[PDB]
RNA sequence: AGAACCUUACCUGGUCUUGACAUCCACGGAAGUUUUCAGAGAUGAGAAUGUGCCUUCGGGAACCGUGAGACAGGUGCUGCAUGGCUGUCGUCAGCUCGUGUUGUGAAAUGUUGGGUUAAGUCCCGCAACGAGCGCAACCCUUAUCCUUUGUUGCCAGCGGUCCGGCCGGGAACUCAAAGGAGACUGCCAGUGAUAAACUGGAGGAAGGUGGGGAUGACGUCAAGUCAUCAUGGCCCUUACGACCAGGGCUACACACGUGCUACAAUGGCGCAUACAAAGAGAAGCGACCUCGCGAGAGCAAGCGGACCUCAUAAAGUGCGUCGUAGUCCGGAUUGGAGUCUGCAACUCGACUCCAUGAAGUCGGAAUCGCUAGUAAUCGUGGAUCAGAAUGCCACGGUGAAUACGU
């Protein structure tokens, strides 16, 4: 029914982000689906290292998406009012979609 | 010149990001060039301040910058009067409400980026630069350090040809991913060009 | 100026005190000038210092006031807020905290009825706020039962009780207690609160027996507390267990819970089972539901009860190992309080073992406390105590409590002390008797 | 990591001089919107309306316009003045220091010697004793299992089937991503200085740095970059600075480098059909349906995306034909008709259709890559990108030969 979509750059970051909403969500409602991993996006990217010639030795760095899924499938409306009190950290980002 | 960068293999390991925050591919670039255009400004106005590093957080259309001082008197001034002198100004900059969290830095030659700057500046003082990176080895090495290796390079004291000076105390494991290496660069801008600057600093193994 | 001598004058003009003047060596904090005169820089002919309380009054017309940082206090009941004046900007008063919630009636009216009533956070005598926060707090226990939190309504339901019985003359905490007074000789039960607070959930259905208030082993009586916040340190089913009952009570039948877990019990008793034992038994709350249609508490233990059953509906046997209680939710383990006469908590946890193996020093002194005969002596050589007590059992008001008191011996002699469970009373019985022989013996 | 203009630094021509881009001062108007004439282009001229802020009644903020001087500007020279970064020997296994000893000394000893290893890797000996930069490990991915959770991901056991995981459902499984376990010569036998170690075996998904990657020491080449940036010195400052239009970077008697496509029957063509991984998408991916032979066009869902879209994988297999014919091989070149992007497709795009069918029949001296999921071959996606790849980077499918040996 609510949808929580966690993404972030860390998997060290987003596993207390989503240990913070699903504990929070349960303490004062319960009744919350698990933490879903869903696959990373992963932008691999190739970039020249010297500023003027020798095309055959570059860098090869990497963007990882950690995305995770939460979902609230019944009316538990009384968390909704402090779960907006959580104020997570700013490498995660939450979408919620109804 | 075939040495990788230790602080950036360094990342996913020991040495956290310079920045951390969430942009999809819209705002990553205005992200970036704000997140640029906060640098200059915070190292140029507290060039005195002896600033070593700067953490920025964007949590949601807001941003923290963390500025890490090891003389954090300056930067907040007389009776607190500064800090917020520097709180529009970076706002003005990114164009969102910000927090600037100051971070002192305590044990200040044990720092890279802070012994960096602070040998560009006797260079340009124009003293021997043998003295200069004498005196930044034994102090890390007196107050405990567990190994530094320093380097300059580039017409040294009026040289007319460029030669490259390294000292090296103690242990500097560079391939050993999970020892803690402390590296930043500076330059000193002369009157016969550019010093170049490389500090390595390693305190831990893991 | 802080630290200089340049004068920050009315507006952002800037002035100094005269070379001329007799206090141009002192410049006092706050001077005031008769003459401005422009120069090669501006400056003040005659100057004297002034307090500055004394430039508000009289610039009553002139005070620019602001306001910042409404914030509300439980002290007074009210908003209070950091207060600052400037006449042409000139801050006469750099920081002042004020009551902001008497200077303006509007927003603090919604403030105050949310905060003071509906939360219910005040230090008062009013009849109808002693009633409203039992009013709320005999639906919090029916959701600390059910364990939904969908029975209770919104506090903003609440809010429009309080807002659209009050009169308009309430802004602030000081009128509501002028307008308690005329209102409470008509109508003290207007704010107090009905009985809508549940309406059509479904889970209304509470049942006192599925939902006890105490529990019950052998001759003792337990008291049962209840409260639903998971992953806390004291959530569950709580018992309440007398310090000198303790010796009556036994863990062999405790973890049958309420019925009102049963249900959620079982079921992750199956799930603590590995995949290839959880596979037999499809779906877990399918068989659950078989498995409570057929057996009682108390028959067997918890962990029989589940073997026996399982193996009569499949066949496959299950080993002791098998289940696996630390994959149990902690809410669904009894939370272990030990009370006194005015339930006082002295050590917590939930098992009966995380009781016993430290108050055992407390419960002695609780026996010793109790037993004010000399029972107990020291320095003994021949048997002159008479029929011994086997065991020594006492009254604490509504309650008995039982000990067992043995001999003890001390190298010099034989002394006399209470024990708490029978076999450790005969083995200092066994100690005792025997060096009270070879001293009785020639 | 992508030249029609732009990019663009080049050329011709038309133009500007505190300037296209900064800061300071003084003055005027808020900004901005719309319209017309001339010019290839930057000007000149109107109409609408500006005018929100801040009460200390004033001014200030943003912006535009004008003038002056301090000043800007340069893809101008010097990589033999430099920083930073890069290639290289070379992932070669080597390179040094403190103290001590020897030698007047430059220097040596450590680092040599017996084995051993991929390795100054390890054992023993040893006037060396230790240490440091390197090796390895710690890092990422892949090869197996277990714990958690289970959407949009899966369907074993159930039921209804609209025969479709479709639905109710079930969490088993695949998988997803977090946590762990595992591989360490750990065990056994032989050899060996009672050592390091080597050889074979057991067990195991994997056995001797398991496979791949990242990681590159002291330094060499006064190596490459002043044109990414920063930068010392010199040079122009009414021009080596600046704006615009058009052309050029795409020319062509030639030669070289690296690739792509073929010379064919293990093949070509047509029909039918099966099996992937990985990645991208909001000024975007773009379903379905309709129109056209087709490039595409119209219409217009869903999708910030395990859902929707790119997006039918192809070599493979089964049929029919071709039959060694410069051929039903090969597609160059050329003419016509079109589609898309974009102000604009002449120079100077890509694609479609029709017409054409050059050379080429396995290539001289010589020369290159590859030690296994490798070579070879068949396709797919992505960065740059409005439009543009046979190049680059990445992903899968089929899938070898050979290593006697120095």
């Amino acid at each position: 029914r609510i949808r929580i979509r966690l993404k972030a750059f860390d998997h060290r970051l987003i596993d207390q982000a989503t240990a913070e909403i699903v504990e929070t969500a349960k303490r004062t409602g319960a009744q919350v689906r698990g933490p879903i991993p869903l696959p990373t996006r992963k932008e691999r990217f190739t970039v020249l290292i010297s500023p003027h010639v020798n095309k055959d030795a570059r860098d090869q760095y990497e963007i990882r998406t950690h995305l995770r899924l939460v979902d609230i499938v019944e009316p538990t409306e009384k968390t909704v009012d402090a779960l907006m009190r959580l104020d997570l950290a700013a490498g995660v980002d939450v979408q919620i979609s109804l | 010149g075939q040495k990788v960068h230790p602080n950036g293999i360094r990342l996913g390991i020991v040495k956290p990001w310079n920045s951390t925050w969430f942009a999809n591919t819209k705002e990553f670039a205005d992200n970036l060039d704000s997140d640029f255009k906060v640098r200059q400004y915070l190292t140029k106005e507290l060039a005195k301040a002896s600033v070593s590093r700067i953490v920025i957080e964007r949590p949601a259309k807001s941003i923290r910058v963390t500025i890490h001082t090891a003389r954090p008197g300056i930067v907040i001034g007389k009776k607190g009067e500064d800090v917020e002198k520097l709180r529009k100004v970076v706002a003005d900059i990114a164009g969102v409400p910000a927090q600037i969290n100051i971070a002192e830095v305590r044990k200040p030659e044990l720092d890279a980026k802070l012994v960096a700057d602070s040998i560009t500046s006797q260079l340009e003082r124009r003293v021997m630069f043998r003295r200069a990176m004498k005196r930044a080895v034994q102090n890390a090495m007196r107050l405990g350090a567990k190994g530094i290796k320093v380097e300059v390079s580039g017409r040294l004291g009026g040289a007319e040809i460029a030669r490259t000076e390294w000292y090296r105390e103690g242990r500097v494991p560079l391939h050993t991913l999970r020892a803690d290496i402390d590296y930043n660069t500076s330059e000193a801008h002369t009157t016969y060009g550019v010093i170049g600057v490389k500090v390595w600093i390693f305190k831990g193994e893991i | 100026d802080a630290d200089k001598q340049e004068y920050t004058g009315a507006r952002n003009a800037r002035f100094s005190i005269f070379p001329g003047s007799g206090l141009f060596k002192k410049p006092p904090k706050w001077v005031m000038v008769a003459e401005l005169v422009e120069t090669s820089r501006l400056w003040g002919r005659i100057a004297a210092r002034i307090d500055p309380e004394w430039v508000e009054p009289v610039a009553q017309h002139l005070i620019k006031r602001t306001y910042s940082e409404p914030h509300w206090e439980r002290a007074q009941g009210a908003v209070m807020a950091t207060e600052k004046v400037t006449v042409y900007g000139l801050p006469i008063v750099a920081a002042r905290k004020v009551n902001y919630s008497q200077i303006d009636p509007a927003l603090c009216r919604e403030l105050f009825i949310r905060h003071a009533l509906v939360e219910g956070d005040w230090q008062t005598r009013h009849a109808f706020f002693r009633e409203n926060l039992k009013l709320r707090a005999e639906v919090e226990e029916l959701e600390h039962k059910s364990r939904r939190r969908d029975i209770l309504v919104d506090d903003e339901t609440l809010f429009e009780f309080y807002d659209q019985r009050i009169s308009h003359d309430v802004i602030s905490a000081r009128h509501f207690d002028s307008w308690w007074k005329k209102v409470s000789r008509e109508t003290p039960d207007l704010l107090n609160f009905e009985k809508s607070m549940l309406i059509k959930e479904g889970a209304e259905k509470i049942s006192k027996l599925d939902y006890p208030n105490f529990w019950h082993q052998g001759n003792l009586k337990l008291r049962l507390s209840y409260q639903f916040e998971p992953g806390a340190d004291a959530d569950g089913v709580t018992v309440h267990i007398p310090l000198p009952l303790l010796n009556q009570v036994e863990e062999s039948g405790f973890e049958w819970q309420i019925p009102g877990l049963r249900r959620e019990l079982v079921i992750a008793l199956i799930k603590s089972l590995p995949k290839p034992v959880r596979r037999n038994f499809v779906p877990a709350p399918n068989y659950a539901e078989a498995f409570l249609g057929r057996v009682k508490p108390l028959e067997l233990p918890l962990l029989d009860s589940l073997e026996r059953e399982l193996r009569r509906m499949t066949g496959v046997t299950v080993d002791r190992e098998d289940w696996h209680w630390d994959q149990v939710p902690d809410h669904l383990k009894i939370t272990f309080r030990v009370v006194d006469d005015k339930n006082k908590k002295l050590k917590e946890g939930r098992s009966l073992q995380d009781l016993k193996d430290a108050l055992k020093g407390k419960v002695q002194e609780t026996l010793s406390a109790v037993a004010d005969d000399g029972i107990e002596q020291s320095g003994l050589h021949i048997w002159s105590f008479g029929q011994l007590p086997e065991s020594y059992e006492q009254k604490r008001g509504n309650y008995k409590v039982k000990a067992w008191p043995a001999l003890v011996d001390e190298r010099d002699s034989v002394a006399i002390k209470l024990f708490d469970n029978p076999l450790e009373q005969k083995q200092a019985m066994w100690n005792g008797l025997r060096r009270l022989l070879l001293l009785n013996i020639p």
